[PDB]
RNA sequence: CGAUAGUGAACCAGUACCGUGAGGGAAAGGUGAAAAGCACCCCGGAAGGGGAGUGAAACAGUUCCUGAAACCGUGUGCCUACAAGUAGUUAGAGCCCGUUAAUGGGUGAUAGCGUGCCUUUUGUAGAAUGAACCGGCGAGUUACGAUUUGUUGCAAGGUUAAG
RNA sequence: UACUCGGGAGUCAGACUGCGAGUGAUAAGAUCCGUAGUCGAAAGGGAAACAGCCCAGACCACCAGUUAAGGUCCCCAAAUAU
RNA sequence: GGUUCGUGGUAGGAGAGCGUUCUAAGGGCGGUGAAGUCAGACCGGAAGGACUGGUGGAGCGCUUAGAAGUGAGAAUGCCG
């Protein structure tokens, strides 16, 4: 069985065990995340949304909140003497999924 | 005297002007292109 | 993140017919030009081959509307100062089809190391008969 | 008091040539070449971020088409059909489904185009 | 500067025909062993504040060493003859036991001898405290007369 | 007639793949088991086809 | 195990040198040395002398068996230029290289 | 100031060198605490090496503390002889490693996109200029005065200059 | 938002496009004014490529979405559409 | 800490800072190995800063203030 679940302003396709990244939640190390916002459920079955599934929802665990690899910005502008530069960490977290309800 | 703080405001890291174009204040350094003005000793009288 | 790439020698790769009997050459070379690239496949990869290997019979008889088979004139410049030859499409479609729609099509796929590389999956002949029934293959419509 | 230019030229001018890390020749080895490759590198990779993303959706709605046409729809018919039944799943997800669980694409077809 | 370095004159090619940069000098500044372009000169900074901020800069720092509990006011200050080990004893049998400034004005014949070898200790006539000899240590020292002549001028 | 740029490292190596001298063509001599040039006398034993020199 | 030899501040230029030693480098020592003694260049002597160097001291500090010996590797440094001139036309000079080399041979059994 | 600095000159420098001459005018510092400065052996005509030994150390051996980069090479893990491409970037297989462990490293078949930097220009990939490269040095400063802002102290008062 | 006072500037080579007039030949990527816009000082999508046209204004990341100009047989995303 | 509007930019204005040399004071590491240099897959919104290891083999950081010969990629720049 999968699902596909919304979150972080974007659909992630979703099964028990997989470890997950997604945008920042507030939720500390441990504690659950349920998702309400399944879009599509398969695996012997197929219940299709209009647009969510009703009453169906996805639990997962925080495995860890973290800021990823440091990316470095440039832009510059030729002949124009307009450099311009900037750091980017885009904090993440970790999930681990339950099941799927 | 390791503790020394003067007052705010009374004390302003003078500009440095031509040493980089992220001051603002770089290659020109604040004289604008190729004039009587952007040279040295370059100028007029004051009236 | 997370989205499938495939490989070479991952997709299973058909070989295909195809009757060239009064259709266009452009329409024709079209449908041909998806099928090498393999647009009709979901496993499409643009940096991989994962079409299909394509065969064209009765290039001949390939279809020519208006005046093209005396008025569409193909070109070749040898490099030499006025080295450069014309020959007309209809001409083509007597003496050497199979270069005709070789050139359509080549002027359809990518201009590529890989677009060259799709070209060498298509067998051509204005006739009814191929060599490659080795590889037992399947008819396409268009 | 004097400040000879010691060992801050040179740390910078380093730093930048590791990032060079990997070009043709002289990229990787001096400075005044190394410095632009590295400036361009990061405006092309700025740029690189958006264009990405628009060649993703491109490989998503080419591999749904694709998909599409065998249960003869096409791309648009299909987008429009599941709109009016509503459902906002994604391009990445029918792609994903539609090279690796066709049943449930295929299904979402369907649904389509009944709402059609 | 240019002109104070040894040399130039010569002109030391053509302004033009040679293919060498435009040069006007041996000396100048973009040369090896050319001139220096502004550098430094001799320069007095001695600034001096009003008096009455300065007379408030020495009541202040005195009254901070008065509510930090850093005075230590004594009868008396006297050698029989310069002994930096009477002077050491005396700077335990008072707890000082860091850097300290003594400021006298009595008789104190011997009392500078006996401290001047002390790395960490200054002593002064009373009329020399100065601000930045006071901040410059830790505890000041400063005896009964001392103190009346401070209070007095000031 | 002057260059316009500077040949690099990789099209300088490219030209100096042929510069190469070749080994040279001998063998060991018959009499003492020790190189020599075909066709040339042995320098060690003054020595060629079986007659001292 | 291995044993090497080097011919340091040896006038000949390197590219002069290398172009000999792209022969030696991985063969038997006897026919390196018929390599040598038979290749006619102004580096071969050179590198002739600090390859049986190798050898001498193969056999005299390690312990070797001079007849399973090969060139391990061999290899031609720069060293310092002595810096001259030609005197060339209408009053001007031009530089000369007198370049030199570090000849460096080792030496090891299989 | 700390050896492109500081006197031109930290060293046998107003020398060498240039010039008929007046006159111009450099470069060039560092073994080690102590020469204890490699007895003796081997290759070699010598130079130079490899051992041995001295020494804390000789990858400190008579430009000898450290020893960057350009530069020259040796070897090798990955790619490359149907392919043009400001040389990378983004997607990315396969192969190879294993890190300041983190949504890791190196390579990169192939696919997309993409005409350097600076200067001056209405406008420059620019067939306009400058730079071979690397390294070092190299351009708004100081004195006195004017004006304005901010701060501090005193306030219809404030402040001293020379001495 | 405007105005006033004060400190500090840089600018006084402008370019095309559309509209209105001149000179011109009712020519010029000409020239000279007025007007509005873009470039200058503006990346991005479209005009094959393209300063100056059309759409439209980039703080950063995202393997999310809807749209503009322009387009939907292939190169090349989307209709071999009614 | 919140709500609203914003966050392209040349000349140019305004602000906040990074870093280098030196000084004073405080407080420190450093032959059980300093500066420096070499390599790294760490850190910070940037200039930049740590950690580990190798080489080196005697000095150097940190903190708060202050002063400047203060940061180079171009000058047909100067020397090597
Ligand atoms: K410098
Ligand atoms: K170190
Ligand atoms: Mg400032
Ligand atoms: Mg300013
Ligand atoms: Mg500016
Ligand atoms: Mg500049
Ligand atoms: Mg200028
Ligand atoms: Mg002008
Ligand atoms: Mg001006
Ligand atoms: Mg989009
Ligand atoms: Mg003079
Ligand atoms: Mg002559
Ligand atoms: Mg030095
Ligand atoms: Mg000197
Ligand atoms: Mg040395
Ligand atoms: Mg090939
Ligand atoms: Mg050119
Ligand atoms: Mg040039
Ligand atoms: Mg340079
Ligand atoms: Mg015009
Ligand atoms: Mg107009
Ligand atoms: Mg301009
Ligand atoms: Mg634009
Ligand atoms: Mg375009
Ligand atoms: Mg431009
Ligand atoms: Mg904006
Ligand atoms: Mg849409
Ligand atoms: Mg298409
Ligand atoms: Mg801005
Ligand atoms: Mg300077
Ligand atoms: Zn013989």
């Amino acid at each position: 069985m999968y699902a596909i679940i919304e979150t972080g302003g974007k659909q992630i396709k979703v099964e028990a065990g997989q470890e997950i990244y997604v945008e920042k939640l507030a939720g500390e190390v441990g504690d659950v995340v349920t998702f309400d916002k399944v879009l599509f459920v398969g695996g012997d079955s197929a219940k299709v949304g209009v647009p969510f599934v009703e009453g169906a929802t996805v639990t997962a665990k925080v495995e860890k909140q973290g800021r990823a690899k440091k990316l470095t910005v440039y832009k510059y502008k030729p002949k124009k003497n307009y450099h311009k530069k900037q750091g980017h960490r885009q904090p993440y977290t970790k999930l681990t999924i339950d099941a799927i309800n | 005297l390791h503790e020394l703080k003067p007052s705010e405001g009374s004390r302003k890291e003078r500009n440095r002007v031509g040493r980089g174009t992220g001051s603002g204040n770089g290659k020109t350094s604040g004289r604008g292109h190729k004039g009587q003005k952007a040279r040295s000793g370059g100028g007029v009288r004051l009236g | 993140r997370t989205t499938y790439m495939a490989k070479p020698g991952e997709v299973e790769r058909k070989w295909y017919v195809i009757d060239a009997t009064g259709v266009s050459l452009g329409r024709l070379s079209s449908e041909v030009a998806s099928i090498l690239r393999g647009k009709n496949k979901p496993q499409f990869t643009p940096h991989i081959d994962t079409g299909d290997f394509v065969i064209i019979i009765n290039a001949g008889k390939i279809g020519l509307t208006g005046k093209k088979a005396t008025d569409k004139i193909y070109y070749r410049h040898s490099q030499y100062p006025g080295g450069l030859k014309s020959r007309t499409a209809g001409e083509m479609r007597t003496n050497n089809p199979e270069k005709l729609l070789e050139l359509s099509i080549k002027g359809m796929l990518p201009k590529n190391s890989l677009g060259r590389q799709l070209f060498k999956k298509l067998h051509v002949y204005g006739g009814s008969e191929h060599e490659h029934a080795a590889q037992q293959p399947e008819v396409y419509e268009l | 008091p004097r400040v000879k230019g010691g060992t801050v030229t040179r740390k910078r001018r380093k730093k930048i040539v590791k990032l060079a890390k990997g070009y043709y020749g002289s990229k990787h080895l001096l400075f005044k070449v190394a410095n632009q490759a590295v400036m361009k590198s990061y405006q092309y990779a700025y740029r690189d971020r958006r264009q990405k993303k628009r060649d993703f959706r491109r490989l998503w709605i080419a591999r749904i088409n694709a998909a599409a046409r065998m249960q003869d729809l096409s791309y648009s018919k299909l987008m429009h059909g599941l709109k009016l039944a509503g459902i906002d799943i994604n391009r990445k997800m029918l792609a994903d489904l539609a090279v690796n669980d066709i049943a449930s694409f295929n299904t979402l077809a369907d649904s389509a185009k009944k709402a059609l | 500067n240019r002109s104070e370095v040894r040399g130039g004159g010569r002109k030391p090619w053509r302004q033009k025909g040679t293919g060498r940069a435009r040069q006007g000098s041996i000396r100048s500044p973009q040369w090896r062993g050319g001139g220096v372009v502004f550098g430094p000169t001799p320069r007095s900074y001695a600034y001096k504040l009003p008096k009455k901020v300065r007379r408030l800069a020495i009541k202040s720092i005195l009254s901070s060493k008065v509510n930090e509990e850093k005075l230590v006011v004594l009868e008396g200050l006297t050698f029989d003859a310069p002994k930096t080990k009477e002077f050491a004893a005396f700077l335990k049998n008072i707890s000082v036991d860091t850097k300290a400034l003594i400021v006298v004005a009595g008789e104190s014949e011997n009392v500078e001898l006996s401290a001047r070898n002390l790395q960490g200790i200054t002593v002064i006539p009373a009329e020399s405290i100065s601000v930045l000899e006071v901040a410059k240590h830790d505890k000041l020292i400063i005896t009964k007369a001392a103190v009346e002549k401070v209070e007095e001028v000031l | 007639a002057v260059p316009f740029r500077r040949t690099s490292k990789a099209k300088k190596r490219k030209r100096r793949t042929h510069v190469k001298l070749q080994l040279p063509g001998m063998n060991e001599c018959s009499n003492c088991g020790e190189y020599r040039l075909s066709h040339h006398v042995c320098p060690e034993c003054g020595q060629y086809d079986g007659k001292d020199v | 195990t291995s044993a090497k030899a080097v011919a340091k501040t040896v006038r000949i230029a390197p590219r002069k040198a290398r172009i000999v030693i792209d022969l030696i480098r991985g063969k038997q020592v006897g026919e390196a040395i018929a390599i040598l003694k038979y290749t006619p260049r102004s580096a071969s002597p050179i590198i002739e002398k600090v390859l049986k160097s190798a050898i001498a001291n193969a056999e005299h500090n390690y312990d070797l068996d001079i007849n399973n010996l090969v060139v391990e590797e061999a290899f031609v440094d720069e060293g310092p230029t002595l810096k001259r001139f030609r005197p060339r036309a209408q009053g001007r000079a031009s530089a000369i290289n007198k370049r030199t080399s570090h000849i460096t041979v080792v030496v090891s059994e299989v």
